[PDB]
RNA sequence: GCUCGCCGGAAGACCAAGGGUUCCUGUCCAACGUUAAUCGGGGCAGGGUGAGUCGACCCCUAAGGCGAGGCCGAAAGGCGUAGUCGAUGGGAAACAGGUUAAUAUUCCUGUACUUGGUGUUACUGCGAAGGGGGGACGGAGAAGGCUAUGUUGGCCGGGCGACGGUUGUCCCGGUUUAAGCGUGUAGGCUGGUUUUCCAGGCAAAUCCGGAAAAUCAAGGCUGAGGCGUGAUGACGAGGCACUACGGUGCUGAAGCAACAAAUGCCCUGCUUCCAGGAAAAGCCUCUAAGCAUCAGGUAACAUCAAAUCGUACCCCAAACCGACACAGGUGGUCAGGUAGAGAAUACCAAGGCGCUUGAGAGAACUCGGGUGAAGGAACUAGGCAAAAUGGUGCCGUAACUUCGGGAGAAGGCACGCUGAUAUGUAGGUGAGGUCCCUCGCGGAUGGAGCUGAAAUCAGUCGAAGAUACCAGCUGGCUGCAACUGUUUAUUAAAAACACAGCACUGUGCAAACACGAAAGUGGACGUAUACGGUGUGACGCCUGCCCGGUGCCGGAAGGUUAAU
RNA sequence: AGGACCGAACCGACUAAUGUUGAAAAAUUAGCGGAUGACUUGUGGCUGGGGGUGAAAGGCCAAUCAAACCGGGAGAUAGCU
C-alpha cells in the first residue's frame, strides 16, 4: 500500500511509502543467508570504477532460486520477505521432500499457494517451465537466456515478459524495454509478472534516503574545474560543448551498443 | 592542533619495517641501498 | 626429565637485596638469577637437585636492563631473569 | 605544621595507544630547570615489575594481504584457486582481605574455579577434512522488576563546647564484607511426548528438515535480583603501648531497617519501524570410511600439568603527538553531597593542586573587567562591539500557510518565607496482624512505619522572591536558495556544492560504462520498476518560436576517396 | 514518528577583541551552528602522482599541491642579475 507521510517535518513532507503487510516481520530463513559485503563501486586494482556507490546500510545476500529446476516436486509458500537485495520481494518456498528455497514473488503470489517446476508444471503464476511447453502469448518472468543457466531477464519489481512467437528452436520476447529478443525455446521461464508492482511508486522524499540505499552524490560535470571534467570551467555558469560523460564521449544520444556476437538474436530494437 | 605524525607501532612495521622491505624487489632493494651505505639500522624494525 | 648439563647452567647468581632479604624470612623464598631462556620447570629442577631442597612454586620475570651513559656514550645493560623460588616449609637455603 | 585560595563529568581515579626506567631509595647541584634551589621527570649509584584464572601468545574468522598449481603479461611483474595469514570482533577459569620505599585479581591469608594429560574402577558404539544445530548480531521506543549508590532513622562509640544558649526532637564518627557454592524468584521464549514413514541436507545418519498418526496438556529452555552459605572469619570508630616521633605493634563496639534510585543489570529481552541489520571456530548433535568383547566414549575417584612473553612508571599529560617542563591535540572506563530537568551551572566531598622568577609602586598608554548625570544610534560602510531579552505554570497570540506550521508569535498574570487546610495532603512505598494456601522468593486482606508533590486560604520581610551562577531580544518589508546537509585544513560558509523531485539519453546482460598492454575486477551475485551518463533542482502554475550552424540519430540516387 | 524542537558531552567554525619576534607556523576569550544523523569516534584495511580522492574549493594526498616527496639525468638551460 503506497502512504503519504505527513508534513510533520521538511524531510518527511514528500516521502511516500510503500507498505506491504503480507511480508514477513520476523528474521530471514538462516540457511539461505550468506555476506555480502560492500564495494564502495571499487575493482580489484582499488580504484572506483562505478561513481555514486558508498555506505547504506548492511545487507545479507539471500541465496534465491533462479534455476528453478527441482523439477515434479510441488512446492508450498510458506510466506513472502522483503530482500535487501532487490526490487522484487521474495518467497519462503517448502518441497515436499522438506528442502527450502527462495523465489521471486510472482504477483498474486501468497503464503498457502503451491507451485511446481518441469515439463509437466499446470500453467498457472510461479510454475516454471521450458518456454516450449509454455503456450504462446503468455507472460513470464525469470526467463533463462540459455537453457539451464537460470533466469537473467524481467526479473525486477513489477517486470515481465511476454512470448510473442515460437518458430522452431527460437521463442520471441518483448522485454519490458520494448526490444523484440530471440531466445531457445529450451530456455525456462516463470509464469507471472514479478510482484512488488508498487516499488516505483516510493518517493524517497530527502537526501539521506538515498544515502540509506548507498547512493552518494552526483557532482554535475558543468560544476567542476576544467581539469576534472570536460564540461568544467567558465566564469558563472557556462557550458558551450556538447555533453559528454567524464571520458568525453557524446552523452546525449550516442549509441554504444557493440556485439556482433549478440545481433542475431535482436529482432527489434527497443526504440 | 592534531599534527601529522600519530604513532603506531603496528603499522609502523607494516609500512616500513624488515618484512614489508623484503616482500617486494623495489623493498629489497632499499634495504640493498641501506647496506652499501653502511647504515647502522636497516629499518624501522631496530 | 632435564639434564644434568643444562641444569647446570641455568642457575648464575642469588640474587642479594632488602625485597631477596625479606623474601628469604618473610615466606622461605629465595630469589635467583636465572638464564634468560630458563623455563620454571628447569629452575625447579635445578634447585632440587644443586641445593638439595624442595621447591613449592617458582615465579619468574625479566628484568630489563637500564640504558646509562659512559663518558657521553649511551650503552645499555643486558636483560636477565630473575626467579622467586619458594621452597618448601621446613627447607633451609 | 597551621591558615588561605583553586579544580572536583576534574585540574580526581584507572587504562588503551605512545613513550621506555621517567618508578623507589641514597647521594650530588657543574650543565639542564626561562630566577634561587638544600628541590627535580637533571647527574651518579643501588633497588624495583612475581600470574593455570589479567593481557599477549594460542584456537577462530572480517575488511584486506600473501598465494602451490593456474590464467595473463617485452622483462620486472599483474590477478587469482587450493590454501595461508590478518582484530578493531567470537572462543575455558578468581575473588575478598592483608602486605613493599617501590608489584600485586601475580606475593601472603582465607575461600574458589577452568581445561587438559595419565591412571584406577564401573558402564558403554566410538569414529570426520563431511551433515545439522548453535554461536549469530539493526535503529528507535516503552515500561516493569532490580541493583550500584545515596538519604534518613535505629544501633554503637565519642562529645557537653574559647562568645549568649546547647542532657537534647542536640553534636561528631562509624554502621563494611567478594567470588564461589546452594536456592530458583520478577521477567522472557516455547506446546510436550511417543510412534510410523519420506523425491531434501553431494554419501550416510538414530541428527536436522518434511509428512501422518496417537496421546497428554503443562513440560522444557532462559533469567536479573533477593535469600542462604562463604563468614565462630575478614574489616572495623576508637582506645591502649612503643616511636628509630616519620610510623609501627596490640585490641576492637555497633555492624540494622526504611525510603529514594540510575544512563548499570534482567534486556542478545519486549513493542515497533524500514534503510532489513558479520564471519568462522569453541560448543552440541549426526553419521561415513574405519575400528571391533580393541581402540574410543561416558561417569566417578586419584594424581599430574597449565609453558612462554607483558606486568615498574606517565597516560587529557612536564613522561604521548606538537623543536620547549609549549594556554593546542589525544580513544576507553569510573560518576559522591546540596541546589537543579540535567553529565548544564554554583558551592563542596574523596582526591588533587596554587600553574618554577619574585619584591615594590599605584603615571601616560595598552589589555581584561565594573559603574555612569542628561541624551539614546546623533556613532559607523554597517548598531561592529556593548547593553538588553532570558525560567516555570496559567492566560493570550496576527498576516500568511504546503494545514504540519507560522508560535516560545506578540503580550499579560503569578512566583520568597511562615501557618493552616493536612501535628505531612493527593500520590508512592509497604511492616506487623488476619485469613487462604498447587505450602512458597505464594495469594488476599490489612494498613503501622517511611517518603511526598501540587494547590488554596491566611499571614509576613525586602527596593527587588525565575533574586546568585544559569537563562530566547522582539516585530515589519524585501533579494537569493525549497528544506536538514556540504565546502576553499590556515583571510571566502555563501546566492556556491549536494539534495529529494523532473527530464533527456545510453544500456538485453559476457549490459552500457570504468580500472586494466592482458588475465581479470567493479557495474552486480543486480537484469530495464535495473544500471550508467548528462542537465535541471522541493512544491505550485508552467516550459513558447527556430533543425540553417555544430553535434547526435537515420538514410543512400550521385560526386570524391585508402591499403590493395 | 522525525536528515523534528531547546540544550551539555561530542562534532564544528559565523562575529568580535586579543595575539601577529605568539602561550600557539592558525590559537585564546566572549558570544555562535549541528547535536538520532546525509551524525560522530577508536582500531585495522584499500586507492599513488598526469595518478588517487573530491556533496567540486583546483579542495586534499604527512606544516609541501594548476601535478607530492626522495634520489638520479644534473654542473638542465639562463642572449638575464
Ligand atoms: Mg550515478
Ligand atoms: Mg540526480
Ligand atoms: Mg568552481
Ligand atoms: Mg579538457
Ligand atoms: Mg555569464
Ligand atoms: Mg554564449
Ligand atoms: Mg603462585
Ligand atoms: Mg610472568
Ligand atoms: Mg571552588
Ligand atoms: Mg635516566
Ligand atoms: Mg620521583
Ligand atoms: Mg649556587
Ligand atoms: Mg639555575
Ligand atoms: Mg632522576
Ligand atoms: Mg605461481
Ligand atoms: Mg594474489
Ligand atoms: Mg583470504
Ligand atoms: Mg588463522
Ligand atoms: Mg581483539
Ligand atoms: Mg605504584
Ligand atoms: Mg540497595
Ligand atoms: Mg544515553
Ligand atoms: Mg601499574
Ligand atoms: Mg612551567
Ligand atoms: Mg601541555
Ligand atoms: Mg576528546
Ligand atoms: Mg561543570
Ligand atoms: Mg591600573
Ligand atoms: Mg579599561
Ligand atoms: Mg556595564
Ligand atoms: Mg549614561
Ligand atoms: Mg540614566
Ligand atoms: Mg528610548
Ligand atoms: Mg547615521
Ligand atoms: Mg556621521
Ligand atoms: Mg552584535
Ligand atoms: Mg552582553
Ligand atoms: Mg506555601
Ligand atoms: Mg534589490
Ligand atoms: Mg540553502
Ligand atoms: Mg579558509
Ligand atoms: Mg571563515
Ligand atoms: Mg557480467
Ligand atoms: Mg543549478
Ligand atoms: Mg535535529
Ligand atoms: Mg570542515
Ligand atoms: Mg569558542
Ligand atoms: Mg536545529
Ligand atoms: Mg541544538
Ligand atoms: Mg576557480
Ligand atoms: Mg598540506
Ligand atoms: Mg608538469
Ligand atoms: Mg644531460
Ligand atoms: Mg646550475
Amino acid at each position: 500500500a503506497v502512504v503519504k507521510c505527513k508534513p510533520t517535518s521538511p524531510g518527511r513532507r514528500h516521502v511516500v511509502k510503500v507498505v506491504n503487510p503480507e511480508l514477513h516481520k520476523g528474521k530471514p530463513f538462516a540457511p539461505l543467508l550468506e555476506k555480502n559485503s560492500k564495494s564502495g563501486g571499487r575493482n580489484n586494482n582499488g580504484r572506483i570504477t562505478t561513481r555514486h556507490i558508498g555506505g547504506g546500510h548492511k545487507q545479507a545476500y539471500r541465496i534465491v532460486d533462479f534455476k528453478r529446476n527441482k523439477d515434479g516436486i510441488p512446492a508450498v509458500v510458506e510466506r513472502l520477505e522483503y530482500d535487501p537485495n532487490r526490487s522484487a520481494n521474495i518467497a519462503l518456498v517448502l518441497y515436499k521432500d522438506g528442502e527450502r528455497r527462495y523465489i521471486l514473488a510472482p504477483k498474486g503470489l501468497k503464503a498457502g499457494d503451491q507451485i511446481q517446476s518441469g515439463v509437466d508444471a499446470a500453467i498457472k503464476p510461479g510454475n516454471t517451465l521450458p518456454m516450449r511447453n509454455i503456450p504462446v502469448g503468455s507472460t513470464v518472468h525469470n526467463v533463462e537466456m540459455k537453457p539451464g543457466k537460470g533466469g537473467q531477464l524481467a526479473r525486477s519489481a513489477g517486470t515481465y515478459v511476454q512470448i510473442v512467437a515460437r518458430d522452431g528452436a527460437y521463442v520471441t520476447l518483448r522485454l519490458r524495454s520494448g526490444e523484440m529478443r530471440k531466445v531457445e525455446a529450451d530456455c525456462r521461464a516463470t509464469l507471472g509478472e514479478v510482484g512488488n508492482a508498487e516499488h516505483m511508486l516510493r518517493v524517497l522524499g530527502k537526501a539521506g534516503a538515498a544515502r540509506w540505499r548507498g547512493v552518494r552524490p552526483t557532482v554535475r560535470g558543468t560544476a567542476m574545474n576544467p581539469v576534472d571534467h570536460p564540461h568544467g570551467g567558465g566564469e558563472g555558469r557556462n557550458f558551450g560543448k556538447h555533453p559528454v560523460t567524464p571520458w568525453g564521449v557524446q552523452t546525449k544520444g550516442k549509441k554504444t551498443r557493440s556485439n556482433k556476437r549478440t545481433d542475431k538474436f535482436i529482432v527489434r530494437r527497443r526504440s | 592542533m592534531k599534527r601529522t605524525f600519530q604513532p603506531s607501532v603496528l603499522k609502523r612495521n607494516r609500512s616500513h619495517g624488515f618484512r614489508a622491505r623484503m616482500a617486494t624487489k623495489n623493498g629489497r632493494q632499499v634495504l640493498a641501498r641501506r647496506r652499501a651505505k653502511g647504515r647502522a639500522r636497516l629499518t624501522v624494525s631496530k | 626429565m632435564i639434564r644434568e648439563e643444562r641444569l647446570l647452567k641455568v642457575l648464575r647468581a642469588p640474587h642479594v637485596s632488602e625485597k631477596a632479604s625479606t623474601a628469604m624470612e618473610k615466606s622461605n623464598t629465595i630469589v635467583l638469577k636465572v638464564a634468560k631462556d630458563a623455563t620454571k620447570a628447569e629452575i625447579k629442577a635445578a634447585v632440587q637437585k644443586l641445593f638439595e631442597v624442595e621447591v613449592e612454586v617458582v615465579n619468574t620475570l625479566v628484568v630489563k636492563g637500564k640504558v646509562k651513559r659512559h663518558g657521553q656514550r649511551i650503552g645499555r645493560r643486558s636483560d636477565w631473569k630473575k626467579a622467586y623460588v619458594t621452597l618448601k616449609e621446613g627447607q633451609n637455603l
